[PDB]
RNA sequence: CUUAUGCUCUUAUUUACUAACAAAAUCAA
């Protein structure tokens, strides 16, 4: 069964998948974009994007592989620019102060 | 022509449905058969007194090119 | 929409195509200025 | 102008062996096959089948 | 500007096919069911054996009239240009591509 | 749509891989921005495994285990695209970021080559008249030089068969073709472009620049004739080596007694000590700026022919696909190349003795010293600097010190450059060959002494000219502590220890010169020999070299070409192969491995079938004629 | 034997170029006999590329040049890649 | 029931095709 259908919409080529226990799904895209989505709702609450390098090409920003650790705490993602990032769930944040991207959908967009 | 690029590639739907022929490869022979389980002279003269990634533009390239052609 | 690919190596079906499609902007900067301009006063310099 | 002419049908003149071999191939498998159907047609005309 | 749609151009040609069956019923006024079987599920339908034959050779004057539009715009293909060398027809094609994408 | 646009778009793939080998920066004009974002990345990522493997295949081909025949000729391809790449980058950073030369430092230049020149009273060499004396026998010799290609040739084709007959006709027309150079080295000023073809050497890849053969002959002409001016107005001192007086092993020998007969280096009563340095120049005749070159050309020359000069090297230079302009650095392929080389090494050179000590080593213009004198003991003690010469690129100075000049000069070092770890005996480098207790030791004094004098010369010339570096400087120093004065003049590694030095003084063989002192005539230091690693690593490439050509050849010719190739290497260097163990292991390597491509002509690796009377016996008798 | 170029072979190379590509100078002195490909390559390069400047000289132009021929002494090479020019013609 | 050239063994010379055979390098006059 179809379960929920995510707000995946405008990412393009996503890469590589990852599914924390906290819910946290992870979305590397090839655009540089990396996306992280609440798997209960299918909810995109953050959207961020990387550097490349010091010197590099404008398509190498693109993450290509990922995986949690056994904690849940640290995603390593290994991208096209040739090295590994290791993105670390930013402890010191309330609710408040970071929400997040608000709970908006549109019957416009028919996914729900 | 007679010189192609692939459309596709060989699929093994069609090899699925072959009879075998059982003959004996050398490195299909029984091996590692048992797993392993987890439990005042400087006066008189003219005058005294990082990582990129490219592998063309490296340092270690640069390096490269002027000791192998001299 | 990609354009056709006209090739300056290959010509596998052996097309005639036009001239146009298989076939810098800067300026010197001032080192050069510089470097010119100090070389022929030192020869005028020499010179004298 | 010899050389124009030759000039002129190389140019235009662009398949190889292989593909004009293959050509000859077939007309002269073509026309194996159109001599042989008369055959039997004249041989109809006869009666013989 | 832009192309047209897969889904707009299916309406368009539904539409452009409604209107000929349309002026098809007008011109044969101006020159003036459903059984299942019981023993399989197979479905009968009862029909005349016009508009059966109405529908057949539309479908082969449609594709006549494709044919010799397409077949006239061919002879116009190779009688207009002829600026460019080329060798074959497929050169003289292949460069009116090129063409197209100027 | 998917079946129509994949015969496209990879063919924009390959087309745009095309581009990237051959640096044409592939623009289609109008792209999908998402599109070229692809197609660069995975160019980039092809580019990377193809750059890798040139990289990972050219060590294996230096160490020499098991590297294909074809890999060789494949890794040689993909070097010379690198080494073209690399050059055609560092043409654009410096045509964007100007010249490296401040005009400060061009101005210092042209005003010391300016002195040195109203020095000597140097009357520059004039364009070559109507009614030149010299002027058939100069392109005779010239033709000459350009024949001897030829006169060992067999099969030819298109470019030397119309270069061969150009000099036929200059044979038969002497006067037309005198005129028809003249005419050139007037008038013109536009060039063809030159190939580049690079060699095989196994251990480095070198270029080899094909010229016109109409400009070759211009060329060759204007090569004799600047050389035989230059060398009867004498504008090259001394010092300045290859000199045509002696074969580079009678430069060695020279240069040892003339180490030894200065007076008293030996002596260390006092704390006073000698240093002896090498250093390349580096990128020199890659960094040679052509507006600097003209204007001192200017100074030397008629401006005609030194317009001329600048010309010829900027041309366009084309492999294959690449194709570049080559406006910055010079090219060695031309004939007179030679002439500029040597006369821009006397500009470096003039920084480093300075404006007084260039003039006490060369001597005055109308009495010049030889390659070894002073005028007296007093004009050779003024200075520290006691002997200078340049092989070329290499540099070797010999300086002598006393206690106190030691003590500045190592003092000044180190207030600017500390050492409380006291590592300024990690990256000093001395000669693996030699053993290590007659090697330079490490011992402070003289290991800060030794950075100290290397420091004050990289001072002496600037970074823009030449790029002079302590990992290719060699310094040996001689001291209390250090007896042994060693260094690498040619193919040849020479240690130097004295008589007193020696304690004990036994007879060795002939690999060991006898260094005398001129008045006394005695014996007083013994100057060991042996073969350096680079000339023994050139000789194991060579017969490499002879052994990937010849694939199917005749057993004779193999065996001559070892002939060719081990006379070569025994008569240039005969002394030190007493003294060098590793070069007579691969020569024990070398001539097994041709005996057994012989062997391999046959299927046959018997000892028993091949007695050395196949291989030794002479060409006369029927056999190889083997060495 | 270096002979000179006639109209007729100029159409020759120019249709040779734009079948072959200016790259297999090999295929283009088969059909030019008499000709070298080192010899076809440089007219191509240097005569008959349309994207060549055989034009009139403007004041901008003139003043341009003999300032680069006074900063560039003889760079001749280099100078026609500034002045985006044939470089016998720029000379 | 229509009936029409049987290539000889060896040696020499000449010509044609063919080996997709081979080849003056260092060096001494």
């Amino acid at each position: 069964s179809l379960l929920t259908n995510f707000e995946s919409e405008k990412t393009g080529i996503i890469n590589t998948l990852s599914i924390n226990q906290d819910d946290v799904l992870f979305a590397g895209g090839d655009n540089g974009v990396l996306s992280f989505y609440d798997y209960k709702s299918g909810h995109k609450y953050q959207s961020l994007a990387t550097r490349e390098m010091v010197g590099s090409l404008e398509g190498e920003r693109s993450v290509l592989c990922s995986t949690f650790d056994k904690t849940g705490l640290r995603l390593i993602t290994g991208e096209a620019d040739k090295s590994i990032k290791i993105w670390k769930q930013d402890e010191t944040a309330t609710k408040e102060s970071e929400p997040g991207l608000a709970w908006n959908p549109n019957l416009s967009a028919k996914r729900f | 022509t007679s010189h192609r690029p692939q459309l596709e590639a060989r699929s093994g739907a069609k090899a699925a449905a072959y009879t075998p022929t059982g003959i004996e490869h050398a490195r299909l022979l029984p091996g590692h058969t048992t797993l392993k389980y987890r439990k005042s002279w400087r006066k008189g003269t003219a005058f005294g007194r990082g990582y990129i990634n490219d592998m063309t533009k490296s340092e270690y390239h640069q390096e490269f090119l002027h000791k192998h052609v001299r | 929409k990609i354009p056709a690919a006209v090739s300056n190596w290959k010509n596998p079906n052996g097309y005639t195509v036009a001239l146009e499609r298989r076939v810098e902007n800067n300026t010197i900067n001032d080192g050069f200025m510089k470097l010119s301009e100090a070389l022929e006063n030192a020869d005028k310099k020499a010179r004298q | 102008k010899e050389m124009l002419a030759e000039a002129r049908a190389r140019l235009l003149n662009t398949q190889g062996k292989k593909a004009t071999r293959k050509i000859r191939e077939r007309m002269l498998e073509e026309s194996k096959r159109i001599a042989e159907l008369q055959k039997r047609r004249e041989l109809k005309q006869a009666g013989i089948n | 500007r832009g192309g047209i749609s897969y889904d707009q151009l299916a309406k368009l040609s539904y539409e452009k096919t409604l209107r000929n069956l349309a002026t098809q019923t007008q011109n044969s006024s101006k020159q003036d069911k459903v059984q299942k079987d019981t023993k399989t599920g197979k479905i009968t339908i009862a029909d005349d054996d016009k508009l059966v034959n109405k529908l057949a050779v539309s479908l082969q004057s449609e594709s006549k009239k494709r044919y010799e539009a397409r077949k006239r715009q061919m002879q116009n293909a190779k009688t207009l240009y002829g600026v460019e060398s080329f060798i074959n027809d497929k050169n003289k094609q292949f460069n009116e591509k090129l063409s197209r994408e100027s | 749509i998917r079946q129509k646009k994949a015969r496209t778009i990879l063919q924009h793939l390959s087309e745009a891989w095309r581009c990237w080998k051959a640096n044409i920066p592939w623009d289609v004009p109008g792209m999908p921005a998402p599109i070229k974002k692809i197609i660069e990345r995975y160019i980039k990522s092809k580019a990377d495994a193809w750059v890798s493997a040139a990289h990972y295949n050219r060590e294996r081909i230096k160490r020499g285990a098991h590297v294909e025949k074809t890999m060789v000729k494949k890794n040689l391809g993909r070097l010379t695209r690198l080494w073209i790449k690399n050059e055609q980058e560092r043409q654009r950073q410096i045509q964007k970021n100007g010249p490296e030369i401040t005009p400060e430092e061009a101005t210092t230049i042209f005003s010391v080559m300016v002195e040195w020149l109203e020095s000597r009273s140097f009357s520059p060499i004039p364009f070559p008249p109507l009614t030149y004396k010299n002027d058939t026998k100069i392109l005779v010799l010239a033709l000459e030089d350009l024949k001897d290609v030829y006169a060992s040739k067999v099969r030819l084709n298109a470019s030397e068969r119309e270069e061969l007959a150009l000099i036929e006709e200059a044979y038969d027309n002497p006067h037309d073709t005198l005129n028809r150079i003249k005419k050139y080295l007037l008038t013109q000023r536009v060039f063809k472009p030159v190939d580049i073809t690079m060699m095989e050497n196994y251990q480095n890849i070198s270029p080899v620049y094909s010229v016109d053969p109409l400009e070759k002959i211009t060329d060759a002409y204007l090569d004799q004739y600047l050389w035989y001016e230059a060398d009867q107005r004498k504008l090259f001192p001394n010092w300045i080596k290859p000199s045509d007086s002696e074969i580079p092993p009678l430069l060695v020998y020279k240069w040892t007694q003339g180490i030894n007969n200065l007076s008293e280096i030996w002596d260390v009563s006092r704390g006073q000590s000698a240093v002896l340095l090498e250093t390349t120049l580096g990128e020199m005749a890659e960094k040679i700026d052509f507006t600097l070159l003209n204007r001192l050309l200017r100074l030397i020359v008629d401006p005609n022919i030194a317009d001329y000069i600048t010309a010829k090297n900027n041309v366009v230079i084309n492999f294959k696909d690449m194709s570049h302009v080559n406006k910055y650095g010079l090219i060695r392929g031309l004939k007179f190349a030679s002439f500029i080389f040597q006369y821009y090494g006397l500009v470096i050179d003039l920084l480093l003795l300075g404006q007084e000590r260039a003039t006490d080593l060369a001597g005055p213009a109308n009495n010049p010293n030889e390659f070894m004198q002073f005028k007296s003991k007093e004009v050779e003690k003024a200075h520290p600097i006691r002997l200078y010469t340049r092989y070329l690129d290499r540099i070797y100075m010999l300086f002598h010190f006393e206690e106190d000049e030691g003590e500045e000069l190592t003092d000044e070092y180190l207030a600017e450059n500390p050492d409380p770890n006291f590592e300024n005996s990690i990256g000093y480098n001395n000669r693996k060959c030699w053993p290590k207790d007659s090697r330079m030791r490490l011992i402070r004094q003289d290991v800060n002494l030794g950075r100290a004098v290397f420091w004050e010369i990289q001072s002496r010339v600037p970074t823009s000219l030449t790029s002079i570096k302590w990992e290719n400087a060699f310094v040996s120093v001689y001291s209390k502590n250090n007896p042994n004065l060693l260094f690498s003049m040619c193919g040849f590694e020479v240690r130097i220890l004295p008589r007193q030095r020696m304690e004990e003084v036994v007879s060795n063989d002939e690999g060991v010169w006898d260094l005398v002192d001129e008045r006394t005539k005695q014996r007083t230091a013994k100057a060991y020999l042996k073969v350096s690693e680079e000339e023994i690593k050139k000789f194991d490439s060579r017969i490499r070299g002879i052994l990937m050509a010849s694939g199917s050849t005749t057993f004779t010719k193999v065996a001559a070409k070892w002939n060719t190739s081990l006379i070569s290497l025994f008569t240039y260097f005969r002394e030190a192969i007493v003294a060098t163990e590793p070069l007579l292991d691969i020569l024990v390597k070398g001539e097994t491995r041709i005996q057994n491509r012989v062997k391999l002509g046959l299927n046959s690796k018997m000892p028993t079938r091949f007695p050395p009377a196949v291989f030794y016996t002479p060409k006369e008798l029927g056999g190889l004629g083997m060495i | 034997k270096g002979g000179v170029w006639t109209n007729v072979e100029d159409q020759i190379l120019k249709a040779a170029v734009q079948k072959y590509g200016t790259h297999q100078w090999s295929k283009v002195a088969s059909l030019l006999q008499k000709k070298t490909a080192r010899q076809s390559e440089l007219r191509w390069n240097e005569y008959l590329n349309p994207k060549l400047n055989f034009t009139e000289f403007s004041k901008e132009e003139d003043a341009q040049l003999l300032d680069l021929a006074r900063e560039l002494p003889n760079q001749w090479r280099t100078i026609a890649d500034m002045m985006a020019r044939p470089a016998q013609v720029c000379v």
